[PDB]
């Protein structure tokens, strides 16, 4: 996250960090249900193995909460392509589940008729993770989120070099310095409604970290709810 | 603005409409209340919640 400001007790219970063989994250994910989790499918080809860790802040300390998982399902998307990184969204199933306590808990999943009119015409949503804090530095050691404004769908395809399909959505500014970075991949962007954090969004791609006249670009959760759904059913 | 449109239906999470009267669902973990416009959360840790 390039701007922003740590997340502070309690306040990103369903972040998730995949974190590869040197116990270094990568990647983020959200915490759906005990024992499913939400990331991008780009991030399956980023490490080998990989685990998941919740309930962690600050990756120098170890305030007691924190709790390493297994993966034992990967579930990627059948259509998910590199060249666009249309359909960017795989759910892991672990192997051992999650026990919520402070800083660790479960996002909701929306209903998508009405997460299309009502939280994706909501004016922000909030984007987090453990990656970089400016385009050229190295992953944040603190959590981090940031309220990003909902990107008119006209002016996004206007501003980007790449195809933005209808399984993507955008979000941040177009020269303020605050976006998603390298390292947030597959991380949570959530949609407040009265005090209740819904997924909206998976940090997918970005030209850059908040570059002028560029935008983050999220997977489209409400394009796959149902197939969500179906994931974690079996 | 009518129905769901008014303020979502004076519901607290989801909303839909139905032969033209506001009906609200809440999401897993959440059971709708007797106004039937609340929800209520069945257990600790509800999802959607910060932690605090
Ligand atoms: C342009 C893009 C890229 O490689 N694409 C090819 C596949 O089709 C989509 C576009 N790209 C360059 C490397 C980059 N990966 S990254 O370094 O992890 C990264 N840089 N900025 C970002 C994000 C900024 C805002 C969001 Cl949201 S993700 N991710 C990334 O997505
Ligand atoms: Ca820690």
């Amino acid at each position: 996250i390039v701007g922003g400001q740590e997340c502070k007790d309690g306040e990103c219970p369903w972040q998730a960090l995949l974190i590869n063989e040197e116990n270094e994250g990568f990647c983020g994910g959200t915490i759906l249900s005990e024992f499913y989790i939400l990331t991008a499918a780009h991030c399956l080809y980023q490490a080998k193995r990989f685990k998941v860790r919740v309930g962690d802040r600050n990756t120098e300390q170890e305030e007691g909460g924190e709790a390493v998982h297994e993966v034992e399902v990967v579930i990627k998307h059948n259509r998910f392509t590199k060249e666009t990184y249309d359909f960017d969204i795989a759910v892991l199933r672990l192997k051992t589940p999650i026990t919520f306590r402070m800083n660790v808990a479960p996002a909701c999943l929306p209903e998508r008729d009405w997460a299309e009119s009502t939280l994706m015409t909501q004016k922000t949503g909030i984007v987090s993770g453990f990656g970089r804090t400016h385009e050229k530095g190295r992953q944040s050691t603190r959590l981090k989120m940031l309220e990003v404004p909902y990107v008119d769908r006209n002016s996004c395809k206007l501003s980007s070099s790449f195809i933005i399909t209808q399984n993507m959505f955008c979000a941040g500014y177009d020269t303020k310095q605050e976006d998603a970075c390298q390292g947030d991949s597959g991380g949570p962007h959530v949609t407040r409604f009265k005090d209740t954090y819904f997924v909206t969004g998976i940090v997918s791609w970005g030209e850059g970290c908040a570059r002028k006249g560029k935008y983050g670009i999220y997977t489209k959760v409400t394009a796959f709810l149902k197939w969500i759904d179906r994931s974690m059913k079996t | 603005r009518k129905l769901c449109s008014l303020d979502n239906g004076d519901c607290d999470q989801f909303c839909h409409e139905e032969q033209n009267s506001v009906v609200c669902s809440c999401a897993r973990g959440y059971t709708l209340a007797d106004n039937g416009k609340a929800c209520i959360p069945t257990g600790p840790y509800p999802c959607g919640k910060q932690t605090l």
